This record gives structure tokens, C-alpha cells and sequence, in this order.
RNA sequence: AAGAACCUUACCUGGUCUUGACAUCCACGGAAGUUUUCAGAGAUGAGAAUGUGCCUUCGGGAACCGUGAGACAGGUGCUGC
RNA sequence: CCGGCCGGGAACUCAAAGGAGACUGCCAGUGAUAAACUGGAGGAAGGUGGGGAUGACGUCAAGUCAUCAUGGCCCUUACGACCAGGGCUACACACGUGCUACAAUGGCGCAUACAAAGAGAAGCGACCUCGCGAGAGCAAGCGGACCUCAUAAAGUGCGUCGUAGUCCGGAUUGGAGUCUGCAACUCGACUCCAUGAAGUCGGAAUCGCUAGUAAUCGUGGAUCAGAAUGCCACGGUGAAUAC
């Protein structure tokens, strides 16, 4: 299994994805809400969206 | 004007947002007991201006105490001022 | 059912009276409707021993009935021969648990006095 | 004392919003004192250069701010060196990375906060009030606009006792929110006082 | 057709499956007398219910969504009314001479600004 | 009416008033601080709350333990 | 089941996004539910005008959020390459889910 | 006043001022900071421990901190006639 | 699972975009052959449909130099500035606003209903357990038509109270949970158990309101660590009278 090992605060960029050429901070992760929140910059533009190991393919 | 309360303020949000709020909060909870007290004792020790109570929240572009409203930012006047001249988006006057 | 005062049933409601005593509150008149069970404006005839004794252990088991006048009288008593304040407010008869006394408080300070 | 701000009665309707983003009730504040700071600085800054409207539009990820100019040389200096020193202090001042977009202005006597400003250069520089605000009318009159109303006020000349002295022509229907008014104003800092111009400026149904 | 609810009054909105039988009123798979069968006021509730007189045959299911009741009365009504000119058309001006195609378009008035109610303003100090 | 986790004491009059109980030769305690729960170590002493630039001067006793070190002082004055 | 929940201050903003979002799904030519409708948050803000003394005489503002959600039945591989910025409108903040 | 327990918050006691709580320079030294002891009602001091990282065409530049004289501040002080 | 819960469907409530409709449009009368007025048909709506935003030239030298900016004047080893504490919360009396009422068209006790608007990331907090209770611990769902705040309250069906100072609620120091621990003494509320005053519908006078209004019944917001009967919105039943 290719990264079977999942490391919290681990940057992937999807260059399929929107998600090319962007850097962003990971200031808080919400554990309780057991979903990744990173305020990911899709389109342009920035908001946060949860996320899972299984939603988004890792790069 | 009123440059002491800015300074003032700007302490109060050093003090408890910077410092401390996670030294306080873990007082916090050590003080309410699970299952005198070093916890009050320690949450004493702490200066005064870490308490998120301290914080009068006021206005960005003058300083008035009153009419501040969180979700702009400023004070009642500012807030007509830049809904007047469209500064601040959407917001239109409400005549239902 | 008469126990350290002056208030009697009556073809009524034990609960009254005994709330009419001073020195307790109305939990025990809650309470002794719970313990008895059954409705207590029917007639006092026949009154039972078992609610008078009930009535008896409950007063007692709890602030006994007195005790009003007897915690007023030693807190104006031990400030005023300590010479502190908060007794002699207390002596003076306005508001000290947070009220308003400027226009306000009339219960406490009687008639208008011009 | 008693009149509508024009603008702020027609923001839905006619006239556009100044500034377009969308931020959430954590980021609203934050997002709008950064404007303010930018709009400011830019204002202060090139008050020289003859700005009519600065419209900024972020995408949460960037900024992009759109300065309506009547002389589009002077905002943009050589080969967009201030525009480019501009854009930087913009970028700093935001925080996130910036862009500058030069829209010009024509018809600059139409554009009433370039109106209100040169008013205010001439009563800063004791030309009178009368020759700016009669100017200023015959000046919109030839250029095409169906009505423009001038009010200066307030220490007029020198004179202690303040007044206010309004100049009108043509049509300025305030009340009908069809119509476009483009409404602004502009503070003259004089020795005796300050003296604060209104003109708004009437130019259709929309 | 199938005469179904229709209609709106105050905040109401008709939920009835009005089908030939006898009429009684159910209301959630429950009974009108386990509800409110022998409440005051739910006669005159029941009344703009019959007043359209087509119910002398008709069963009544009634879960009408909503609001409060005499405005559920009313969207009841006015579902009759339409359901009926869905029928035939020929009632239409019976309906209308009696006033019961009217929607009745009174509602809450708003609360002001340097006033308690609506209307109602404070009680003003001559001196 | 107050808290149940602790009884509020504050830590400069604790350690002032173990020290004059460790001592037993004090004069008053000047304390500007009045919201303290006095402790039975404080009965044997006298206390001073800060009332105006005058002096208020409390010898608590064993019934004073419960109520606050501001009680017995008068903030205002009156006829 | 690509959830899209984007939302504006301006509904002219809001229909020409949707409106390109469901030109995209089109193109790539897939089942596509209809925009639906997310109710409006009218937050409304009472303000004084007067710097001194009123109570009487006072504005009201309102901050308008629309919010549509596409839910497109299918998403595909050409619809993730054309993501790129495609939105491209400043007034409107744009939500994803899986 | 769309929030008087402190804060807010100006009126009563202690502490401080040529850089003041608050910006700009000119001069010198130190990273910024983190963790503690003691006195005291406390911004006040008096002490301790670790971090000289960020860099300059190093003839050393940083957001910064401490101090010194000047300019300078500052004022919810008065006049809305 | 007799919960739309589950396939399905989009038929309706709805949610929210675009249209239509309401213009004296038609008819009759009055009126000057005009404006208009008065009725009638159609119609959900009828003649500004209701409400709101909109406040003309000016007036009071009305208010704000305490929001800010600003001219002149003044303090500047203080009229700047920090901390502790205190006051803004006191009280012989008087009016201005609102609340609880003086009960029986009402309480009190069991059961059973029917809304709308809004807020939420240091934020909203279910379910379970422990508590008379305020609440505690465990704690899902949530940056939102989901989840939470939040099984509204009058309306009730049966009973009981049938002068009762009534659950109408006043009154110090307690017995308490909770907020921030600078800290519930001067100073928060909450079932508070604290003795159940007054008022048995109110003199001269006075105030608010022509239809979903008055009156009554409950709910949410903003300020905000907490702290409303004030302010800012929302719903239910539903008047009387205009000669």
C-alpha cells in the first residue's frame, strides 16, 4: 500500500486538482471534529474544508 | 484620543490571547476539582489582564466603547459611514 | 398540630399555618405534602399523631422553628457590640442584599414619610 | 442633518458596492479594517494623482484593488514603478498577494469626488467659493450631465459666523431611486475652519 | 379528482384528504375527541370547516401544517373552495356571493423602531 | 451564593496572616484587598480593610468565618 | 455526488456561478440535478445614527447570504483538470464536499 | 450606554515622567523572547537561567527590546454661540 | 420500526430566482361634454391593498469639541500615564417609562396540542447517568433548511380551590448550583424554603390605539465570561365604536 502511514500536518499538492502552485499554514487541525480542517485555497480562493485520507487522494 | 485605552487594550489582548489562555484554561479546569487550593492559589500568581474578561471590545478606527458591533469591527458611526459609501459589501439598508 | 408557635390547623391545610410560623420555609410544607400523601383541605377532625409526630421530626430535623428572630437578633447583636457596620445597616432597615433604596423599597422603609 | 446618503439608498439598486468579497463573520472585520488600511494609505498617498474610486475585490485567497482614475500617468509613474511599489505596500498591508488594475475616469468634472476635491484644492488655495461652485455647474451643464447641486459650508470667506450656500442646475431628483446620483464629498483644512463640500451629480434613470 | 387540502391563512397551510364518508375529524392517526373533541372554541373552529357545505359527505382526515388554529381553519376552507372549483365550476359564484373564495390577507403588523408594539407608542410626558 | 470548589482566600493576606500567627507579636494588617473569606487561622487578630484614607479595623472572631473581609466596613457614609 | 455549496452576497453573483458550474457538468455531459435553493440569512444590524442622543431615529442594515447547492450526480476526470479557476467571481465563496 | 464586580472608568491612595501609556527620529548596547525567586496593594523594582539563530555589496541589515538629552508627545481639558 | 423511514415520485406545503396580476382596467349613476366621487361585475387582493425605507427651502445660534476630525485657549516632573480599592448601585420625599397584581373570564394539580424569527466555532450543545432544583460529568451532531440552542405560551379535557390577602407576590443573614477567578461584602441572577407587606380595580387629572390594530398570550436576537421587566424582531387568539 503506497503511504499507508497517515502523518497529521503532512503537505500534499494535487496537481490535477485546483490545488497546484498553492501554499497555505496549518494553524489548528479539529481532532474532535474527525475530519481535517485546513483552510485549503481551492479555485483561488481560500475557505476551510474538511477533509479525509479516504475523501482526497494523497499526492 | 483615547490612546491610554488603546494601549490598554492592546495589553489586556497581549496578555491573554499570547501568554497565556492555555496556562489559565489548564488552571481553569485543575481549579474546578475531578475525581487553599493550588490551582486558585496559581491562577492568583497570574496577572490580572490575562483574563479574557478584561477585554472591552472597541472599535478599530476611533475607539468608542459603545456602538461597537463584532461582526464589522468598528463603531456605530463607522460602520453608517462605510455602509454609506459601500465600503463594507452587502450591506443595504433594511425596509421590511 | 401545634409545635413552637402560635399557628393551628384548621378545615384546612396543615402547610399554611406551619409556613405562618416564622423560622422555617415552605420545603417543609413540600414536604410533608409529599410524605402524606393525601389532601389536606378536608376536615382537621380526626388530625393524626402520625403527622403531628412527622411534622414534629421533620421541624426538627431541619432549621427549627425560632431560629428567624434568633439569627436577626445575633447578627445586629455581635456587629453592633463589635462596633461594625454591618449590623447597624442591618439596625438601620434599608436594603443591603442589592436593591435599590432611592425611590424603591418601600416594603422595608413603611409609609411615605414627607 | 436630515438628507440620505444617495449612495447608501441606491447601493442595491443603481449604484454598485465599492468593495466585492464574500468573508465569514470570523474574517468580515479583519478583511474590512485591511481595505481600510489599504484605501487609506492609497488615498493619503496619491491624493496628488486625482483618485475617484478605489474598488477592491478579494477572493479570499488574494487582492485585487481597482483604482478609478481621471489621469491614469501619474497613478501608474514610469514603467510602473510607483504602481509596482504600490502593489508591494498593498501585498504588505494585506498580507496576502496583490494586484493593481488602472481603470480610467473620463469626463473627470463628471465624477463628483473629483468635483468635491478640486473645490476643496481652490478653498485651500482662497480662491472663492462662489467662483468654485459656479464653475463647477457650468462646467457639468456643458459636459452633458442632466443636473448637478453644489453645496459648500460652513466658515465661508473668513467669516465668523458660518453658512451653508448651496448652487443648483438642472435636475437632482434625490427622492427617485431609479435615478444615479454619484454623491461625495471632500474636507478642506483652512486656517479659520474647515470648510466640507457636497456635490452630487445627475445623470439618468436608470 | 382527489379533494385534497389547498390554502393559506395566517400561517397555515391545508393538509386534508376530504373523501366521500362520514365525517369525523382525525388528526395525526388520532381521534378529535382525544385531541380537542370537546374543547370550546373547536366548534368554531369546525364551523368555517362546514361552511363551505360540501362536508354533510364527507370524511375528514385533517393534518393541516402550520400555524395557529383558526388560521388552519381557514386554509382548511379555502381548500375546499379551490378543491370544489377543481370539481365543478358551476359553485364558483355561490362560493364567492357567500365570501369564502376570499383569502383573508390580514397579518402581523411589525414592531417599530422608538416604539413598543406596531402602534403602540410609549406613553408620552406632557411637561 | 458562591463557589464550592475552594473557599477564596488571597495569597498576600494567607501568607500575612501566617506569618503573624507564626510570630504572634503583630500590630494590624494593612490590607487594600476586602473580598477574603477569613480562615479560623485569622481569629486572634485584627485586619485592616481600606476604607477611604481613614482606618477600619476588624478583630474577627469565631463567628466571622463564612462572610467576606468587606462586610464589616462601610464603603459610604450617612446621616 | 460532488457536494458544491457556494455562497454570495449578490444573487445576480450567485445564478451566474451555478449557472457556470452547471455549463461545466454539461459539458462534460453528465446527469445533472438542478441548483436548489438555500434559504437566505437575512443578519440584521441595528445601528444609530446619531452620534449623541436618539432612540427613536435609527437605521437598520441587512447582510444578504444566498446560498445555492449544485449536487452533481457525476463528477468526472475533464471536470477536475477545468476546476482551475473557474468560479472566477470575488463577491462569491464556494464550499466542497466528497 | 447595543452590558457599572475589576475592565470599562475620568472623581480618593501609592508608585513615573525629557521620553512618558501612546508614534517619529539622533546616539549607544542587547536577538526577539521563554522560565523562576524575593519585597510590595500593585504596571514597580531588585535579582537568576536559556536563546548571540533571522544575516549584512558584514565598512553589518532585521520586525524588535533597554537607556539618554532635545525636538516631540499626550489631554474623555474649555469654547457646538 | 407505521417515524417518510424507504424505494420511488415530483403532485402539493415549502425554500428561492424570473414573470403575471391591480391599472379606475370595464359597466351604471352623479359631476361640465373634465377631474373625480358613489356603487357593481370579474378577482386572492379595489381604488395610496397593508406596513416600511424615503424627512423639501428652512427653523430652534437645539445636540455632540465624550465618536472622530478641527480653529482658538490652557495644562505639559501634570489637566499626561499605571495599580489596588471605591463611586456611577446611596436615600426625607416628588413625578416620567415599564413590569407583578389586587383573582373565580382566575389560580393549583394530571394529560394533550398548534408557530415564526434568529444565532452558533474559546461558539451551540443533544442521548445517558447523578441530583427536588439551578446544574454536574460523559458527551454525538455541527461554520448550518441536517445538528444544537428549543417536547413554545395563552387554548384546552377532567378535578380541586367557592373571600383568599390567593402561587398576586413583596422581605436582612442564611441552604445552595452556576458565571470569572482581580473577585458575587459595598455589587449578578437562578427552584432560591427563608417570616407572604401592600393593593378588595384606584381623586384631580393624564396617556396609547379605526382591524389583525387595541387588549392579552408566549419566543428569539444585539451588548456580552455572566448580568433585563429596557431596547431590537417574531409568532397566537382577537375586540368594541365612529351619529
Amino acid at each position: 500500500r503506497p503511504k499507508t502511514l497517515f502523518e497529521p500536518g503532512e503537505m500534499v499538492r494535487v496537481n490535477d486538482g485546483p490545488f497546484a502552485d498553492f501554499n497555505g499554514v496549518v494553524e489548528e487541525v479539529d481532532y474532535e471534529k474527525s475530519r481535517l480542517k485546513v483552510s485549503v485555497s481551492i479555485f483561488g480562493r481560500a475557505t476551510p474544508v474538511e477533509l479525509d485520507f479516504s475523501q482526497v487522494e494523497k499526492a | 484620543a483615547k490612546q491610554s485605552m488603546k494601549a490598554r487594550e492592546v495589553k489586556r489582548v497581549a496578555l491573554a490571547d499570547k501568554y497565556f489562555a492555555k496556562r489559565a484554561e489548564l488552571k481553569a479546569i485543575i481549579s474546578d476539582v475531578n475525581a487553599r487550593w493550588n490551582a486558585v492559589l496559581k491562577l492568583q500568581t497570574l496577572p490580572r489582564d490575562s483574563s479574557p474578561s478584561r477585554q472591552r471590545n472597541r472599535c478599530r478606527q476611533t475607539g468608542r466603547p459603545h456602538g461597537f458591533l463584532r461582526k464589522f469591527g468598528l463603531s456605530r458611526i463607522k460602520v453608517r459611514e462605510a455602509a454609506m459609501r459601500g465600503e463594507i459589501p452587502g450591506l443595504k439598508k433594511a425596509s421590511w | 398540630a401545634r409545635i413552637a408557635g402560635i399557628n393551628i390547623p384548621d378545615h384546612k391545610h396543615a402547610v399554611i399555618a406551619l409556613t405562618s410560623i416564622y423560622g422555617v420555609g415552605k420545603t417543609r410544607s413540600k414536604a410533608i405534602l409529599a410524605a402524606a400523601g393525601i389532601a389536606e383541605d378536608v376536615k382537621i377532625s380526626e388530625l393524626s399523631e402520625g403527622q403531628i409526630d412527622t411534622l414534629r421530626d421533620e421541624v426538627a430535623k431541619f432549621v427549627v422553628e425560632g431560629d428567624l428572630r434568633r439569627e436577626i437578633s445575633m447578627s445586629i447583636k455581635r456587629l453592633m457590640d463589635l462596633g461594625c457596620y454591618r449590623g447597624l445597616r442591618h439596625r438601620r432597615g434599608l436594603p443591603v442584599r442589592g436593591q435599590r433604596t432611592k425611590t424603591n423599597a418601600r416594603t422595608r422603609k413603611g409609609p411615605r414619610k414627607p | 442633518g436630515q438628507k440620505v446618503h444617495p449612495n447608501g439608498i441606491r447601493l442595491g439598486i443603481v449604484k454598485p458596492w465599492n468593495s466585492t468579497w464574500f468573508a465569514n463573520t470570523k474574517e468580515f472585520a479583519d478583511n474590512l479594517d485591511s481595505d481600510f488600511k489599504v484605501r487609506q494609505y492609497l488615498t493619503k498617498e496619491l491624493a496628488k494623482a486625482s483618485v475617484s474610486r478605489i474598488v477592491i475585490e478579494r477572493p479570499a485567497k488574494s487582492i485585487r484593488v481597482t483604482i478609478h482614475t481621471a489621469r491614469p500617468g501619474i497613478v501608474i509613474g514610469k514603467k510602473g514603478e510607483d504602481v509596482e511599489k504600490l502593489r508591494k505596500v498593498v501585498a504588505d498591508i494585506a498580507g496576502v498577494p496583490a494586484q493593481i488594475n488602472i481603470a480610467e475616469v473620463r469626463k473627470p468634472e463628471l465624477d463628483a469626488k473629483l468635483v468635491a476635491d478640486s473645490i476643496t484644492s481652490q478653498l485651500e488655495r482662497r480662491v472663492m467659493f462662489r467662483r468654485a461652485m459656479k464653475r463647477a455647474v457650468q462646467n457639468a451643464m456643458r459636459l452633458g450631465a442632466k443636473g448637478i447641486k453644489v453645496e459648500v459650508s460652513g466658515r465661508l470667506g473668513g467669516a465668523e459666523i458660518a453658512r451653508t450656500e448651496w448652487y443648483r442646475e438642472g435636475r437632482v431628483p434625490l427622492h427617485t431611486l431609479r435615478a444615479d446620483i454619484d454623491y461625495n464629498t471632500s474636507e478642506a483644512h483652512t486656517t479659520y475652519g474647515v470648510i466640507g463640500v457636497k456635490v452630487w451629480i445627475f445623470k439618468g434613470e436608470i | 379528482n382527489q379533494y385534497y387540502g389547498t390554502g393559506r391563512r395566517k400561517s397555515s397551510a391545508a393538509r386534508v384528504f376530504i373523501k366521500p364518508g362520514n365525517g369525523k375529524i382525525v388528526i395525526n392517526q388520532r381521534s378529535l375527541e382525544q385531541y380537542f373533541g370537546r374543547e370550546t372554541a373547536r366548534m368554531v373552529v369546525r364551523q368555517p370547516l362546514e361552511l363551505v357545505d360540501m362536508v354533510e359527505k364527507l370524511d375528514l382526515y385533517i393534518t393541516v401544517k402550520g400555524g395557529g388554529i383558526s388560521g388552519q381553519a381557514g386554509a382548511i376552507r379555502h381548500g375546499i373552495t379551490r378543491a370544489l372549483m377543481e370539481y365543478d365550476e358551476s359553485l364558483r359564484s355561490e362560493l364567492r356571493k357567500a365570501g369564502f373564495v376570499t383569502r383573508d390577507a390580514r397579518q402581523v403588523e411589525r414592531k417599530k423602531v422608538g416604539l413598543r408594539k406596531a402602534r403602540r407608542r410609549p406613553q408620552f410626558s406632557k411637561r | 451564593r458562591s463557589l464550592k470548589k475552594g473557599p477564596f482566600i488571597d495569597l498576600h493576606l494567607l501568607k500575612k496572616v501566617e506569618k503573624a500567627v507564626e510570630s504572634g507579636d503583630k500590630k494590624p494588617l494593612r490590607t487594600w484587598s476586602r473580598r477574603s473569606t477569613i480562615f479560623p487561622n485569622m481569629i486572634g487578630l485584627t485586619i485592616a480593610v481600606h476604607n477611604g484614607r481613614q482606618h477600619v479595623p476588624v478583630f474577627v472572631t469565631d463567628e466571622m468565618v463564612g462572610h467576606k473581609l468587606g462586610e464589616f466596613a462601610p464603603t459610604r457614609t450617612y446621616r | 455526488r460532488i457536494r458544491i455549496r457556494l455562497k454570495a452576497f449578490d444573487h445576480r453573483l450567485i445564478d451566474q456561478a451555478t449557472a457556470e458550474i452547471v455549463e461545466t457538468a454539461k459539458r462534460t455531459g453528465a446527469q445533472v440535478r438542478g441548483p436548489i435553493p438555500l434559504p437566505t440569512r437575512k443578519e440584521r444590524f441595528t445601528v444609530l445614527i446619531s452620534p449623541h442622543v436618539n432612540k427613536d431615529a435609527r437605521d437598520q442594515y441587512e447582510i444578504r447570504t444566498h446560498l445555492r447547492l449544485v449536487d452533481i450526480v457525476e463528477p468526472t476526470e475533464k471536470t477536475v483538470d477545468a476546476l482551475m479557476r473557474l468560479d472566477l467571481a470575488a463577491g462569491v465563496d464556494v464550499q466542497i464536499s466528497l
